[PDB]
């Protein structure tokens, strides 16, 4: 009937118990404006519906309701890459939309076939300090763990741009052959830097590789949880049914996570720490459900989320529980970025859980895991270095601390610091590798081989 | 051991002669008052309580 | 060193001992002091049968027994489960019974008690009734095992004074 | 039979649901999602769907299917990798081109395509027979004790049909029971629900230990089967080389493995490896996986099952226990149950005790502990098996001072320190002698002094020599080592052969991480001999050069213990240890005089 | 009536009005299992049940109600001794049966008649630092704080079975001239625990010295809060009735805590500090009021509680609470532990604020609290030292610091050192202590009077 009445975002329809779970129904206001909604719960002669299209304006009395019959499912097609859309899967590139080969469910996928064998082949990412250090797998999630010192959103279109054009190189190596494709959500960003990815990705050759959602820091928080969802499931139809790579790129999470802690007060439940929901981890877990390798070992929905920390805070149940899903985590110094050294990534504390089985192999080296061994720990004892001189001086210096002293800087400019339009597999990251490393004594270098050491020093 | 290889005799004949007496006075005084708490129960029950 | 754990050890299966020695003679009382409750509980609900049985001598037994348990029921109609024999005595006095209830309560006389069509077993119940609500959600037992049971808990201290004090 | 009054997230409430007990397993719409009741508010019955309540109107019927949610305990465990609440992942991945399973997809516990031979027991017709008591046994494995088949707990009554020898199926009746009237028909399997513990003959304490086949367990604090232990996480680097090792290693006779809820890279290993690895022990048919039964979660599968998962996976051990068996029940992480019980809270609107964690928590803990231990077999002749839980707690905090990790430790009498630097060097296990503790030690080594080790006297000293030695390298940072004594330096010497042999195995090899329980004492035995006998002789006039120069051959094969072979003549005693004791006392003589 | 519904322990009954609070109702399950309840909260035509035993199972019209019409009371009897029972007001154990000659509430306030005079007479452990530095008394109540890493079952059976030898050697001395009777009430601790208790007793002595009330686990938390309730009235009838003195021993005492927490989260009850209730305080009294001596003043009940910290901070709410209304604290400690010291007793903190109360005159020296104070006085001087040895070095640490540093090694391996059957009368104890005492000179014992050490040095 009408609309029995509106708290917050949360409207109070007047209903039999005519829609399904998740039906799209259809608010229709007389002034011009049509309305959808989605019931987020169907109770016994009501319905809570939280509006797609505005929060506020909605008549109590002169509206009416048309049942659409459908229940949330994403269009999904290949048509889709090379196009800009919004945070409901309509097209913001203007002109016609490119409809669906499938309407798959967004709420948990309809047939979820995701990985018992685990990850094998290496993903490159197109940056040296990532790759030797964090190694990634094909399905394998790595989140990029960032604060708010930095700008974490420019970090992350340069990730996005320079994978899948790793996998030339790599087609070159003849260790791929297959077509690579790359899913971009975007929430919570702001017209400017949104603009950004999408006139970077342009440049590369890489936009048409891509599809794009933004969901902006404007728009309902229920379409902007949904935005990963369409995403997921994107990345998912790709890899099943047409046997692809696909690298999605999910930013921001602290974005996702604070529009859950709208809607837990919305609804009728009770919060846990801090006011961030006890039942966070079961709606994160859904972003995770799809994630890794499909049945048919030769695609995958590969995962890389951006998470924002406010100062490092790890009191936050944000950090503490998404780094238990995951495996390992990519933390970023904002003391680089403070000298200038961008990008500004820090590789002593971020890890790869499971390297030396995170790699494939001709597209790799065998090499890979003694290089990240040796690479390590000679950048910790090099920051050592750098507050011992400043109490003991250079006139009373060890030899040591001198090589250890130069190295932090050199694997700072040329393992760290990079262009924005650079690429690199691990092939590229192993030979500046063995140039830091030179200038070590191979009696220093004992973590490694005698066999590969004096081939390549 | 000896004392508890032996004990395993007196671990029964000390237990039987620990009661003897007191298990026949127990059935002895049981016979007595059986009638006198037997009257006092049927008593109760066909008194509404 | 092993030698004085040895020394303990037959020092301990000597104590063990001394132990379940002690334990078989509480064993033997306890049981003995039960079996002997057991009897008298046994030859009271076998005297009460034959008092059951002779119905002209049951019949203010049970209407007290009604009576009783309408006072805690507090509702116009009590449902009367019954033995096939004890039906025929309650009919025999239905207005007796809304009479006296009406004279021990001040609630309202009592509008009808209800020979069911189900009845108690005669196999699992020696005689006496089961007085239950309108829609038969709470009953009071005022059977001859029931009774003598709830009456155990209370008689058990009574008999212990008057047979060990 | 009821009818939905709301769905109102994965929480569904239905009216018209009588006669609904409170952990009734119910199936909710047309699709028959399972559900379970939880709460209930009047007419009114309130149900966690487990399954996505997606397509769902108010409503669709609600159809009992009258009874709890129970598991089924019988033929066909073993080989088989399954849900929280057992429901094969296999058969999914044969039908529906899946690995998991999607919403509207459930399947029977036990597969009914595969048959079991089944032989009778010692009791006929006309025979009366009583709860555990054996009935018959299926065989269908030959490198393990396989599925002997109980009557039904908590069930008696006398054999009206008992099935001959042949193969049936499990889901076929094989026996009627005579038990006022017809008892019913049961089949091959028994179902029991998991939320009640399944009874035994009596539970003991433990006191019996069994092969773990890694040497830094049973020496630096001994493993005993019928045990509760803690393990710490690791998220993976870590973490899952140790529960890989143990199910590998130990020849316990069953292994169940759960993974509570884990990262999905873990599950996805265990199930490929299994099959892939040889027994140590002999035997092939899928080497380790024949004496393995998975309960497997990763995180993304439905919070019921990891809050269940445990259930499950602690009644299948004790099932096993009444058949005498023993097993190691390799939980991985209690951490990642609780994170369950969190969900479910908010979900329902309880309201939590500290950190977010209910205090259903430290309650469930503390029955679930109990459920394993050792515990005399349930059926006629009598057999002895055990059930020793060995749980990882992982970070919830990012530090081990959270509700979870802290109760269990206090039930707990066994704490075993992983070692993070020597971890991700990839040396595991690598037990810190520093934090560790069992409380079982002293039991356990009159246990094996008992069966014919000199076991006491060497682990005590073990842990003395160790302790001994930290205190002493401080003397020797701040004063020097050569104003010390050639006794003290001595014992120093000794701790690092222990350290280098026992605690810094490599579980990427199996003359390196596989060596019988009397092998590791061996081993144990010879570097005591060489302390004394080096205090000794340095006393009597000698030096530390003096001495490394002169022991050298004894030294060298101390050294080069772990190198060597399980067996020698038998796999108890070995021949090259016994002999080595000769080559020692000869030495003395010499290097001293 | 019949079972309305259910909400986890709380048990939802549509019924009549006539029950008192209370009053035992019996649940009979579909099974024709009956199980035992109390009515918690009553309400007109309704009541709030919470069941001992189970939580699950319990139906709606297939199930059945029917009223016990006796409110919960304990039925006591003077022959509990050697006799096993089980923390449910009978034995499920089959042991032998439990005889009433008076049924008790367990409420608080039966006909409880307490200490109108304060224990005057000293009760020993059989151990040097118990008995020396807090001393134990014929109504003393002593909480034992224990660890995770500690074995706790192993001090709480150590200090009872060594106060069973004591206690009648005391007897002679004519300390007392009635009997001694153990209450030994385990509840919902694990199978292994329980055991390992019935085993210690028998080695001892015999386990006609005790009763034994067992609760395992896996039976609910509203069971838990039941058994020392049963232990309670127990104790009293035994002081009361036959002038014994009582001696009980509560494990575990944090497993009864834990059960009210439960019983406030799945109830709407907002809870206090750090999610313990608000009531809390209330629950924990009625275990130690019901403490003293007992009318006639040759009965007497004497409580040691043994709880086991699981953060071992002392900010957590339960080991703050116990303290303040216990007459003494026995802390014990893991750094002890480790190093090899059984007990590993620390008496830090150790205090009695009823210090008087706690010690004895007339069976034990007067000269027993004036050694007592000196020796913990000289104990706390000798930590402060260490710490400064740590950090300072013997670089500058004084000549009356050194002597501080002796005394504090001599003290823990001598007088807190003591064989596992080795027991220490208490006039022993001072001849050792005057030996702690003898090292220092005349002038760092001047704090004491000058009778006193011209007297016994």
């Amino acid at each position: 009937n009408t609309v029995s009445g509106v708290n917050g975002p949360l409207v109070i329809l007047e209903k039999v118990k005519f829609p399904r779970y998740n039906e799209i129904v259809n608010l229709t206001l007389p002034d011009g404006t049509v309305r959808q909604g989605q019931v987020l719960e169907i109770r016994g002669d009501r319905a809570i519906v939280q509006v797609f299209e505005g929060t506020s304006g909605i008549d109590v009395k002169k509206t009416t309701v048309e049942f659409t019959g459908e229940s949330l499912r994403i269009p999904v097609s290949e048509d889709m890459l090379g196009r800009i859309f919004d945070g409901s899967g309509r097209p913001i590139d203007n002109g016609p939309k490119v409809f669906a080969e499938d309407y798959l469910d967004i709420n948990g996928s309809p047939i979820n076939p995701y990985a018992r064998i685990y990850p094998e082949e290496m993903i490159s990412t197109g940056v040296s300090a990532i790759d030797t250090m964090n190694s990634i797998a094909r399905g394998q999630k790595i989140p990029i763990f960032s604060a708010s010192g930095l700008p974490h959103n420019e970090i992350a279109a340069q990730i996005c741009r320079q994978a899948g054009l790793v996998r030339p190189t790599k087609d070159v190596h003849d260790g791929h052959e297959e077509n690579f494709s790359i899913v971009f959500a975007a929430m919570g960003v702001n017209l400017e830097t949104a603009r950004f990815f999408k006139q970077d990705f342009e440049e590369n050759g890489s936009l048409e590789r891509t599809s794009l959602f933004l969901n902006l820091a404007n728009d309902p928080t229920i379409e902007r949880i949904i935005t990963p969802r369409l995403a997921l499931t994107t990345a998912e139809y790709l890899a099943y049914q047409t046997e692809r790579h696909v690298l999605t790129i999910l930013t921001d999470m602290s974005s996702y996570a604070d529009a859950l802690r709208e809607v837990s007060a919305a609804r009728e439940e009770v919060p846990g720490r801090r006011g961030y929901p006890g039942y966070m981890y079961t709606d994160l877990s859904t972003i995770y459900e799809r994630a890794g390798r499909v049945e048919g070992r030769n695609g995958s929905i590969t995962q890389i989320p951006i998470l924002t920390m406010p100062n490092d805070d790890i009191t936050h149940p944000i950090p503490d529980l998404t780094g238990y899903i995951t495996e390992g985590q990519i933390f970023v110094d904002r003391q680089l970025h403070n000298k200038g050294i961008y990008p500004p990534i820090n590789v002593l504390p971020s890890l790869s859980r499971l390297m030396k089985s995170a790699i494939g192999e001709g597209m790799t080296r065998k090499d890979h895991g003694d290089v990240s061994n040796q690479l390590y720990a000679k950048y910790a004892i090099g920051k050592d270095a750098a507050a011992m001189k400043a109490v003991v001086g250079e006139e009373a210096l060890s030899i040591e601390d001198k090589l250890s002293l130069e190295f932090l800087e050199k694997f700072e400019k040329t393992f760290i610091t990079q262009g924005a339009y650079e690429d690199r597999t691990v092939f590229e990251s192993l030979d500046q590798a063995w140039s830091l490393l030179r200038i070590y004594p191979k009696e220093m270098l004992n973590r490694i081989s005698p066999k590969i050491l004096d081939e390549f020093y | 051991e000896q004392k508890n290889a032996g004990g395993v005799g007196e671990l029964e004949k000390k237990a039987e002669a620990g009661v003897q007496g007191e298990l026949a006075e127990i059935k002895k005084i049981a016979e007595k008052k059986k009638d006198d708490v037997v009257k006092i129960l049927i008593e109760t029950v066909i008194k509404p309580s | 060193g092993n030698f004085k754990s040895k020394l303990k050890k037959a020092m301990l299966s000597q104590q063990i001992t001394k132990s379940t020695i002690a334990n078989k003679m509480r064993l033997k009382v306890l049981s003995a002091r039960e079996q002997s409750l057991d009897g008298i509980f046994e030859e009271t609900k076998e005297k009460l049968s034959g008092i059951a049985n002779n119905r002209d001598e049951y019949k203010p037994i049970l209407q007290s027994l009604i009576v009783e348990a309408l006072l805690k029921l507090l509702e116009p109609k009590a449902i009367v489960k019954a033995l096939e024999r004890d039906v025929d005595l309650i009919e025999s006095m239905k207005d007796d019974i809304m009479r006296e209830y009406g004279e021990k309560a001040q609630r309202a006389p009592l509008e009808e008690i209800v020979i069911s069509n189900d009845y108690l077993n005669k196999d699992l119940v020696s005689g006496g009734v089961v007085v239950s609500n309108a829609s038969d959600k709470i009953e009071i037992n005022n059977t001859l095992e029931e009774r003598l049971k709830l009456l155990s808990e209370e008689a058990l201290p009574a008999i212990r004074l008057e047979l060990y004090g | 039979y009821g009818a939905i009054y709301s769905v109102s997230g994965p929480v569904v409430i239905a009216e018209n649901m009588i006669g609904c007990a409170m952990y009734e397993l119910v199936k909710v719409g047309h699709d028959n999602l399972v559900g379970e009741v939880i709460r209930i508010d009047g007419d009114k019955a309130t149900i966690q769907v487990y399954e996505e309540t997606a397509g769902l109107t108010v409503g669709d019927p609600v159809l009992r299917t009258g009874k709890p949610l129970s598991v089924e305990l019988g033929p066909g465990l073993m080989e088989t990798i399954y849900d929280g609440i057992q429901r094969p992942l296999k058969a999914i991945k044969e039908e529906s081109q899946s690995i998991y399973i999607p919403r509207g997809i459930d399947t029977p516990a036990l597969d009914r395509t595969i048959k079991w031979q089944f032989t009778p027991g010692k009791f006929q017709v006309g025979d009366h027979i009583s709860g555990g008591d054996i009935y018959g046994s299926v065989f269908e494995n030959s490198l393990i004790s396989s599925h002997k088949i109980l009557l039904p707990p908590r069930s008696r009554g006398t054999i009206t049909w008992i099935a001959p020898a042949g193969e049936y199926t499990l889901d076929e009746k094989i026996l009627e029971v005579e038990f006022d009237g017809k008892k019913s028909d049961f089949t091959l399997y028994h179902t029991w629900p998991v939320r009640v513990p399944r009874p035994v003959t009596e539970k003991l304490s433990a006191d019996y230990p069994l092969l773990t086949g890694q040497r830094v367990l049973d020496a630096l604090f001994p493993c005993v089967q019928g045990g509760t232990t803690c393990i710490p996480g690791a998220f993976g680097c870590g973490k899952t080389v140790i529960s890989q090792s143990l199910s590998k290693y130990s020849n316990s006779d069953a292994i169940i493995y759960v993974g509570c809820g884990e990262r999905g890279n873990e599950m996805a290993e265990v199930l490929m490896e299994f099959p892939e690895l040889y027994t140590e022990m002999s035997g092939t048919k899928e080497p380790i996986m024949k004496r393995t039964t998975l309960v497997a979660n990763t995180s993304n599968m439905p919070v019921a099952a990891r809050e269940a998962s445990i259930y499950t996976g602690i009644t299948l051990a004790e099932y096993f226990r009444d058949q005498g068996k023993n097993v190691s029940m390799i939980a991985d992480s209690s951490s990642r149950w609780a994170e369950a019980l969190r969900e479910i809270s908010g979900r329902l609107g309880e309201m939590p005790a500290d950190q977010g964690f209910p205090a259903y928590l430290g309650a469930k803990l503390a029955s679930f502990y109990e459920r394993a231990g050792k515990a005399v077999a349930l059926g006629s002749p009598d057999r002895t098996g055990s059930v020793s839980i060995v749980a990882a707690v992982s970070p919830a905090g990012g530090d081990f001072s959270d509700p979870v990790t802290t109760a269990t430790l206090g039930i707990t009498q066994v704490f075993w320190g992983l070692d993070k630097k020597l971890a991700q060097r990839k040396h595991f296990p690598s037990i810190n002698t520093s934090v560790s503790y069992s409380k079982y030690t002293n039991v356990l080594n009159k246990f094996y002094d008992s069966n014919y080790p000199e076991f006491p006297v060497l682990r005590d000293r073990m842990k003395e020599i160790l302790s001994n030695a930290e205190e002493l390298e401080q003397v020797v940072q701040l004063v020097g080592k050569s104003a010390l004594s050639d006794s003290d330096k001595i014992t120093l010497d000794v701790a690092t052969l222990i350290k280098e042999d026992f605690l810094q195995q490599n579980g990427y090899s199996t003359y390196d991480a596989f060596c019988p329980i009397w092998k590791t004492f061996d081993m144990m035995r010879a570097f005591i001999s060489y302390h004394d006998e080096a205090q000794k002789a340095v006393a009597n006039g000698a030096n530390w050069s003096k001495l490394a120069d002169s022991t050298g051959d004894v030294k060298h094969a101390v050294s080069s213990s772990k190198f060597f072979e399980p067996s020698r003549g038998e796999k108890e005693v070995h021949g090259e240890f016994e002999k080595l004791l000769s080559t020692m006392q000869e030495r003395f003589a010499e290097s001293t005089d």
